[PDB]
């Protein structure tokens, strides 16, 4: 049971709306959880269960996506809200995060 | 602990006052499917057993 | 909640270090906690699991025999007890909470802020 | 309607509304054809009076 | 009750009941009418004796 974030760095401006999708190798079911990394700093968690972000995260932010591939999206977030993203899974043990997607522009 | 299926456990209700809303709403149930009665009227329908 | 690791710096390829980990706020009994650590320079990946009482360990590849975790609610904090170490786990290294035991028990997740470790 | 939702409440009502109604049918035509009997009895009577 | 479990043959029994209660009934009924048309035949029969 290995992730897998097979978009790699994109170039979307400050505006626009960006699409990121996370597989798996069987099935996972509201299991999941993405983090957003800065350079060099703590992984901040977005969204609880494939579809309820957590408190400080805002509605731009989605989360959705079911059986296997799963997908976030960023609606117009912001001039700044470009680093790389991680999906996590629950489903049993332990929590792998695959491998990672940048955004430059 | 609970019981394998083959000796499922067992038990019975007597007088009581049973509460039915508080133990909807904790949100951390996989399935919870009522088939002759609705979830909502519990709260309110007396039963014999 | 809140979470606070400690026993960082910089070691010797052959010594042993206490990374420990305090917990408050949610209670840490009834909840699950592991490890994950960074190379700088790379993505993320985990390290060692335990039970809410140790019963039951499970561990990741090229950590197996050089690391026990444990846990103790009667001082609620956690271990790793890294142990004859190598020169190439330098890294940054976080503890995290898995989550649940019971029904009630109401999942919510965190994450520390690190805990860096450099050989020579 | 005290156990159960409209949605499926709709479906139990809809056989019972069925039945009744049948019930109810057969009652007014079996009265139709018994009053027609005795209106001619009654016709009788009033020629024999 | 052959190609279906029983479960599934109620639904598809409750269709020939249905059918079949109405056509017992629909006879039941002409008859009903034929039969008080053939008493004021006998009825005049009686007279005319």
């Amino acid at each position: 049971i290995r992730m897998t974030q097979s978009p790699p760095t994109l170039s979307l401006s400050p505006g626009e709306r960006a699409t990121l999708s996370c597989r798996a190798s069987q099935s996972v079911t509201n299991y999941l959880v993405w983090y957003q990394q800065k350079p060099g700093q703590a992984p901040r968690l977005l969204i609880y269960d494939t579809f309820n972000r957590a408190t400080g995260i805002p509605a731009r932010f989605s989360g959705s996506g079911s059986g296997t591939d799963f997908t976030l999206t960023i609606s117009s977030l912001e001039p700044e809200d470009f680093a790389v993203y991680y999906c996590q899974q629950r489903s049993n043990w332990p929590p792998t995060f695959g491998q990672g997607t940048k955004v430059d522009i | 602990r609970f019981a394998s299926v083959y000796a499922w456990n067992r038990k019975r209700i007597s007088n009581c006052v049973a509460d039915y809303s508080v133990l909807y709403n904790s949100a951390s149930f996989s399935t919870f499917k009522c088939y002759g009665v609705s979830p909502t009227k519990l709260n309110d329908l007396c039963f014999t057993n | 909640v809140q979470l606070v690791e400690s026993g960082g710096g910089v070691v010797q390829p052959g010594t042993s270090l206490r990374l420990s980990c305090a917990a408050s706020g949610f209670s840490f009994s009834h909840y699950v906690m592991y490890w994950v650590r960074q190379a700088p320079g790379k993505g993320l990946d985990w390290v060692a699991i335990i039970s809410f009482d140790g019963s039951s360990q499970y561990y990741a590849d090229s950590v197996k025999g050089r690391f026990t975790i444990s846990r103790d609610n009667s001082k609620d904090t956690l271990y790793l007890q890294m142990h004859s170490l190598r020169p190439e786990d330098t890294a940054v290294y976080y503890c995290a909470i898995h989550g649940g035991t019971y029904y009630y028990d109401k999942n919510i997740l965190a994450w520390g802020q690190g805990t860096l470790v450099t050989v020579s | 309607l005290s156990r159960l939702d409209p949605p499926e409440a709709e479906v139990q009502i809809d056989r019972l509304i069925t039945g009744r109604l049948q019930s109810l049918q057969t009652y007014v035509t079996q009265q139709l054809i018994r009053a027609a009997e005795i209106r001619a009895s009654a016709n009788l009577a009033a020629t024999k009076m």
